[PDB]
């Protein structure tokens, strides 16, 4: 699964 | 509000999942979550029926299916899905380890996507698609 | 949802918010809160029982003291206090954008600890100590 972060 | 603990109740079989949010970690649970077993409140909801397939400039949805929020997620492989589940809710609910174990899986379906559906303490609906149209509206 | 519906009515002076529950919106009121101008439901005062002065690793309380939940969170900057108040709880209360404001000012003294007693439809009951140790039977 690739992954990313958010924009909190 | 402190989900982790709660979860650790949960799993003693000492509190019932689906008397806390499992979007928050509330215990103010007046609802249903619509994909998987457990409580949720209406402040969740109304995030949900607010962030409602708000999608990133990379094609993906912007929050965690299970959450609404969330900061680093996994992304599922699956064409018309596109969902976000992060790894806090992935650790917490189906189990410590098991983000880092669907990252090396190569490729991934989502719990939204696979024929298992359960997944550690993450339930889902055999109803969902009807919860869910019907949650939005 | 139904909270923020009756909360709408309150506003235009359709209803009254002591009969109202201010925790989850139902009208089945049972008994007046302790700390706010407005109703409670009987679920509620349960929530309230179980969530009161539980806390985090941080230090704060761990549940929003209006809703027993909470996702982001206001937290009051004396160490008397602690409480918490979340987001959704003071758009919804005090008005839109409230929150936001408050988050831009350091020391953040809560609705409980502020000398004022009223903000927006939060209002603050002149005898909640009193109210308060009976509250807990
Ligand atoms: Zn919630
Ligand atoms: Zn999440
Ligand atoms: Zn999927
Ligand atoms: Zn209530
Ligand atoms: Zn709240
Ligand atoms: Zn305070």
């Amino acid at each position: 699964a690739r992954t990313k972060q958010t924009a909190r | 509000g402190p989900l982790g603990s709660l979860v650790y109740e949960v799993r003693q079989k000492c509190r019932n999942i689906e008397d806390i949010c499992i979007s928050c970690g509330s215990l103010n649970v007046t609802l249903e979550h619509p994909l998987f077993v457990g409580g949720m409140c209406q402040n969740c909801k109304n995030c949900f029926l607010e962030c409602a397939y708000q999608y990133d400039d990379d094609g993906y949805q912007s929050y965690c299916t299970i959450c609404c929020g969330g900061r680093e997620v996994l992304m599922c492989g699956n064409n018309n899905c596109c969902r976000c589940f992060c790894v806090e809710c992935v650790d917490l609910l189906v189990g410590p380890g098991a983000a880092q174990a669907a990252i090396k899986e190569d490729p991934w379906n989502c719990y939204m996507c696979g024929h298992k559906g359960t997944y550690g303490l993450l339930r889902r609906r055999e109803d969902w698609p009807s919860r869910l149209q019907m949650f939005f509206a």
